[PDB]
């Protein structure tokens, strides 16, 4: 087809992906532990039209050295893992990691998923599981039926208060995992991430030493989306979407003029 | 000019398009793997904090190579990278260029300027097409010389 | 257009969230009510133009009951009681199976059986108050006794028992301040009310609703604005699609 | 949606706990052998946007960095176990501990 | 359109300022809390028609801690103490390093070690109160002594020391009323309190927060209007661009 | 003729927010007016090569 039509179509496709990225950011404006994504644009490959070969530096400012771009595309949807705000809750089982670290949960298929959301609960067996699909939290932590209160230390120490015995009983300890490149985690929904080659091998450790974040009980991490960034991003993306449409309409009328006149 | 930098699993500092960023050594900048705080200096200095180190163990590891050559001596290549028109000319690292960290630079396309040149291209294009139509109309008329 | 339905998920999620918030504020005076918070989670991600990840929106996956003990209300009625700690009162449903409640507003039926003040379901185990009783006393361990004229010492008419669940958030609310045991709730652990982690029966006291009225008002503010924000994306997408077909 | 919304929300929760603490102090103003309580406030974590003391350019460092607080909360309720006054009575079975110590039941 | 983002910088900068204002208002009752102020600065300027200068907007480049001494709260508790002057208490973090606090609400743990009233971290240097003590006395120079029945003269159990920094604002806040030393904070200068520029330890007294509640409410007014002022430019630019592509 | 140093005081910006908004209104309308001329010239030339 006419190359001018496809150049604008790539810009239309690129902005549509950016619009969808913005829409998900605003949709997850209340999701606890949600990291906003941004769309990154890049220019496509440049082709020499007036050169029989690929000598671009020869006469690049002359008609023989004219190079035309092929449009635009969205290279990646980058995750911005900035630290969100704090939500102080009265629930004794929802927790936050302050700083670097991820909660580790057991997926049904066998592997371990990593999340920043800390809305946890118990199942019928007293095992600390997530409050969504109910996946167990690694390492396994079991709450005795005699416990009257649950305390989580800043190093993952989970203690219970049993009537009769003085001092609290320790039932286990939590661990969190840090990654070299947090942006390399692939999101799989359910507020869960999976490690990839771009992220790196998991680095498990006690939550509070070796640079890991500390566990805060009865707290939750709000989404770090900026409700004003998305609206400003929507304004620019909508205008660029309309500008490329006019080019497509303009090329259509020019081609229509040729076969109507000639 | 794509300052959207990122760090991979090996620690290499690339940008959003995957191009390795050069340093003072003229080799791609590679950071220690277990980082905890990365801050880019005003003059391209990269200062990192080793994981688990106290806040006073801040040291520089590398410097972003910033080049400020003559703009009119540069041409955009086939992959969007500006290079020298004269081949095998070194890119001297300039000590005057400053980086405004915490921000990303967008494009400098003047959208209205593009549109007002589009409307001019349409009119000039269509006038020449009418010249093509009046050229064949003249030929058809002159074809009656040989008719008899 | 995906952006139309990605934002529609946000509108649906907020609508569910606001509904739970209104439920908490409606039950701000209900005795023995546990507030609830909607749990948000992002939907699956699609790998398009294959290393490009696009979200599908968000939804409310579950409503978590926060079973924190409420404040204490002192009443002069001798039949309304409160569990000081962990435990539920067990009542008999018309189906025959046992429902579990935290609202302790009880009363008596025509025959003297201890029943709930609402529908009138009997309380398990059955406690029968004799007509000669002049006062009813419920001990801290569920020991119910009555005073009889002409007889020294209160005679015991029965003993109440309470049930505790490892995961009270897994119980299935059926209204009327009642719960039904489920698979995730756990195994009903009966016993004497005051031993082995069970709470203590407090006669002439009621457990207030644990909702935080200020928190729900702020949650309404943040839910309303996000709801409006997703509406503008749909409006802008509509304008974009109305522009493309009009222009082309 | 806005950082100030979450920061102020922690402040509202902090004061409600503090007001509830004061209410119990006044409610137990006639209780024999009751020790008053004080709520302990503490700030939450700080978002470390720019590390204070990090190197800016060369031979220069930020004297103060861009660190944003997350709010505050009540972390503790401290009982002040100071000895109360003495009420003289005619009953022979109501006793008082003159100093440190507790009756055991 | 560059005007969109120049205004957008002002929006993000004002959002950062408002977050600092709310943090001060949230910590209006925190003991030993120092208020903070955001520092604005204009971004780089550009030459466009080479003598034409155009700015790139503004941003909050730093948040300065105002380490002004707050008012004194007189409490009847004997374990909450105040540094009258310059200096910080020293607590032992679980990591083994020392964090610096100006909140003096202390207490004892199960063994007698003087620990903070919150997390319970021990205070450096270690002070242990014997179980036979009947009163605790803390001197103006950190001298800690107790009263023991049956022995004339208070016996000394230990001494407190406070650490001072040349630039207190360079301390990194980590929450929990704690700070950490940095490169710009200075060198930790220990010493007997009350000597060589150090403050004095005041027992049974507390330091109120130095927030100016009236100033924060006024600071919200000018931050809200400037935030709304920049939003009007973005609306105007959006209308201007919508007019151009609808006309040209 | 030099100024004096005042401690614990800061010099606020000398911007007039209302003045900027008034200038914004005038600059916006003038921006739209020039676009009207560009559209008028384009429509005039479009009439030439179409009709003629």
């Amino acid at each position: 087809m006419h190359p001018a039509l496809w150049v604008s179509k790539t810009g239309l496709d690129a902005q549509q992906t950016n619009i969808a990225t913005i829409s998900n950011n605003l949709a997850n404006a209340s999701t606890v532990g949600y990291k906003k994504s941004r769309a990154v644009f890049e220019d496509l490959f440049y082709q020499n039209i007036n050169q029989p070969g690929g000598q671009s530096s020869q006469n690049t400012e002359l008609p023989s050295g004219l190079m035309l771009g092929a449009g635009s595309k969205v290279v990646a949807t980058q995750k911005v893992h900035t630290h969100g705000n704090a939500q102080t809750t009265t629930n004794a089982l929802d927790m936050m990691v302050e700083g670097d670290g991820f909660f580790q949960v057991t997926l049904p298929d066998g592997n371990i998923g990593y999340t920043r959301n800390g809305q946890f609960t118990l199942n019928g067996e007293g095992t600390l599981v997530t409050s969504g699909s109910g996946y167990p939290v690694e390492p396994e932590i079991v709450i005795p039926e005699d416990a009257i209160s649950i305390t989580v230390g800043t190093d993952g120490e989970v203690s219970v208060r049993v009537r009769g015995q003085q001092d609290n009983q320790v039932v286990g300890q939590l661990t969190i995992t840090d990654f070299v490149n947090p942006g390399g985690l692939e999101p799989i929904g359910q507020n869960l991430y999976l490690p990839t080659g771009a992220s790196g091998d998991p680095q498990e450790g006690v939550p509070g030493l070796d640079g890991l974040g500390e566990i805060r009980q009865s707290m939750l991490e709000a989404s770090n989306v900026n409700v004003t960034e998305e609206l400003v991003n929507m304004i620019e993306a909508q205008r660029v979407y309309e500008m490329n449409s006019k080019v497509i309409s303009s090329v259509d009328k020019m081609m229509s003029f040729v076969n109507q006149q000639l | 000019r794509n300052g959207n930098l990122k760090v991979d699993q090996n620690g290499m500092l690339t940008n959003a398009s995957g191009h390795l960023v050069l340093g003072e050594n003229d080799a791609p900048i590679t950071l220690p793997i277990p980082l905890s705080k990365i801050e880019i200096g005003r003059d391209g200095t990269i200062s990192v904090l080793p994981q688990g180190a106290p806040a006073e163990e801040f040291q520089a590891v590398d410097r972003i190579k910033l080049v400020k050559p003559n703009d009119q001596s540069l041409f955009k290549d086939t992959n969007g990278l500006f290079r020298h028109k004269t081949p095998n000319q070194p890119y001297e690292a300039d000590a005057t260029v400053s980086l405004q960290t915490g921000a990303i630079e967008g494009s400098n396309v003047n959208a209205v300027g593009e549109m007002t040149a589009l409307i001019d291209l349409q009119r000039q294009f269509e006038m020449q097409v009418k010249m093509m139509s009046t050229a064949e109309e003249m030929d058809k008329s002159s074809d009656s010389l040989l008719r008899m």
